[PDB]
RNA sequence: UUAAUUGCGAUAACGAACGAGACCUUAACCUACUAAAUAGGGUUGCUGGCACUUGCCGGUUGACUCUUCUUAGAGGGACUAU
């Protein structure tokens, strides 16, 4: 019935927050940065605390994981986020220049007065009995 | 060229933690003193008859906890041991017993070093202090200027500097992102070198005694000049690289990486060879990577500590 | 007690042997002989971790009460 | 899911407080530290007996030495560690 109510969870996930790269794989180690980087009161909630900090540590070289965030982290989604294909995915790079519609957008388009190289296709009205 | 491979001969199995560090001496060459996570040192006596490349000969109980770096002493019949209990330990390597207690250090010992000579004990500590001791088990000198915790500390062998000058040179690393480097009689500071981008792990000079080899967190490592103050080179070990050491006869750097262990050929500022055992039942993500590297007094075997309470030795077998 | 004594020199023989060959002997002699031991009863190199029970109030037993009456 | 309104979470709910947990006493483990004629041990004295080989079981508040057990302080240890 080990369970890790909210003070050592979330004292661990302050830890990785702010301190990722100094924590490591280790549980003595990270045991040493929980008695210098932080003032836990007694003992058996210290061996707590860096043990399921040592259980976020290993969650997260597994891969990323829900609540916790830390600078590496966010830097590393801010730079995917910042992906921008150099090639075009619009303006009809693909299909030769030539865009496929049908007879009704083709009439919005000539109602607007714009020419609008299209292609015209009926859409076969009889409808998929899904 | 030098189309030199190396392979697993034997597996020093009988430690029941990480075999954090090992140590070997010139003079004897077929004795090896290896400290694990088990509180213990194991004095292993090698055999060249079959599969198993050595034989424990003795245990040193008498530390409370972890023990971290292990020096054996120039003759070859004194170890001393740094452990994480603050306390260092000078054992017999006949008698098994201990003959001094070294105390003073507020933080667990992370690793000691022993003089060229038989005369001081260079111990590094988490107390953000280095201290210098006696064989009698006294501390003469405290050394101070790193702000954090000092991991590792190893001698530069003094090599042809002049003829003679009675002056122990080193270098300390740790935690504070720098590496010093000290000289002793007085025991007072000497250059720096600033390269790391996280914390180092780890330092070796290499054994002319004129390369130091350091590296850290991010797998950069960085060679030195300690005699020109001057960097040598950089590579990049793209995983945790936990220990290194260069080699007495190839010009090579073993790094214990997180996944493997890489030799890097230093003439040719290109690695040649990588280093992965064979284990069963995992899950690929926490195979047991190396903690302690140490190679033999000629060059021809390779000792690595690994974290599955195993040591392995790869014998260089050159396969033409 | 008595049987308590008995384990107890059991134990200290056993542990005595072992410690020795360790200190003065050899390494595979002291591992031989911890292969010998462990591979029965255990508790000839370790002690047992079984202590008594303190006793509580509203029962005679450390862990028993007394009766219930109901009426 | 937990022994737990213990957590993972989903969410007109957000942040919190008491309880639980944490916390103290106690029981373990400490051939690691400090030590001890108000606790023990070794060596050696001075003796008793049996053996006769230098050894066994004893006695002495005679000396030197040690802390493994006995103590009690600072600490370590387990955090479901791998
Ligand atoms: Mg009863
Ligand atoms: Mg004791």
């Amino acid at each position: 019935g080990r369970v890790r109510t909210k003070t050592v969870k979330r004292a661990s996930k302050a830890l990785i927050e702010k301190y990722y790269p100094k924590l490591t794989m280790d549980f003595q180690t990270n045991k040493r940065l929980c008695d210098e980087i932080a003032t836990i009161q007694s003992k058996r909630l210290r061996n707590k605390i860096a043990g399921y900090t040592t259980h976020l540590m290993k969650r997260i070289q597994k891969g990323p994981v829900r609540g916790i965030s830390f600078k590496l982290q966010e830097e590393e989604r801010e730079r995917k986020d910042q992906y921008v294909p150099d090639v075009s995915a619009l303006d009809l790079s693909h299909s030769n220049d030539v865009l496929n519609v049908d007879t009704q957008t083709a009439e919005l388009v000539n109602s607007l007065g714009l020419k609008l190289p299209l292609s015209v296709s009926s859409v076969s009205a009889v409808r998929d009995r899904r | 060229s030098s189309n030199i491979m190396l392979v697993l001969r034997g597996t020093l199995e009988g430690h029941n933690g990480w075999v954090t560090s090992l140590s070997t001496s010139a003079a004897q060459p077929n004795l090896l003193v290896s400290g694990s996570r088990d509180k213990t040192l194991i004095s292993w006596r090698l055999t060249e008859n079959e599969q198993q490349f050595g034989v424990p000969v003795r245990s040193y109980k008498g530390h409370s906890h972890i023990v971290q770096d292990v020096v054996v002493s120039a003759d070859g019949n004194y170890a001393v041991s740094a452990s994480w209990d603050k306390t260092l330990r000078l054992w017999n390597l006949a008698t098994g017993n201990s003959e001094a207690r070294f105390v003073g250090h507020t933080g667990d010992v992370l690793s000691v070093a022993i003089d060229a000579n038989s005369s001081k004990i260079i111990s590094a500590s988490r107390d953000k202090t280095i201290r210098v001791w006696n064989t009698v088990g006294d501390c003469a000198y405290v050394l101070l200027g790193h702000t954090d915790w000092v991991t590792k500390v190893r001698v530069a062998p003094k090599n042809l500097e002049d003829v003679d000058d009675g002056r122990i040179t080193f270098v300390s690393a740790g935690m504070d992102k720098i590496v010093r480097s000290w000289s002793l009689n007085s025991y007072r500071i000497e250059a720096d070198f600033i390269g790391h981008n996280n914390y180092i792990n780890v330092v070796q000079p290499s054994p002319d005694g004129s390369l130091a080899a350091s590296a850290g967190k991010d797998g950069q490592i960085y060679v030195w000049n300690l005699k020109h103050k001057s960097a040598f080179m950089n590579f990049d070990a793209k995983d945790e690289v936990f220990a290194l050491a260069f080699s007495p006869s190839r010009f090579w750097l073993t790094a214990a990486t997180a996944s493997g262990i890489k030799i890097y050929d230093l003439e040719n500022e290109v690695l040649i060879d990588e280093l992965k055992p064979e284990f069963a039942g995992y899950t690929k993500a926490q195979d047991p990577h190396a903690v302690s590297l140490a190679w033999s007094a000629d060059g021809q075997t390779l000792f690595a500590g690994y974290t599955d309470n195993v040591i392995r030795v790869w014998q260089v077998m050159t396969a033409n | 007690g008595h049987v308590s004594q008995v384990y107890a020199i059991r134990q200290a023989i056993a542990k005595g042997l072992v410690a020795y060959h360790q200190k003065f002997v050899d390494e595979q002699s002291k591992n031989e002989l911890k292969k010998a031991f462990t591979s029965y009863d255990r508790t000839l190199l370790i002690a047992d971790s079984r202590r008594p029970e303190p006793k509580k109030f509203g029962g005679r037993g450390a862990r028993s009460r007394f009766q219930k009456s109901y009426r």
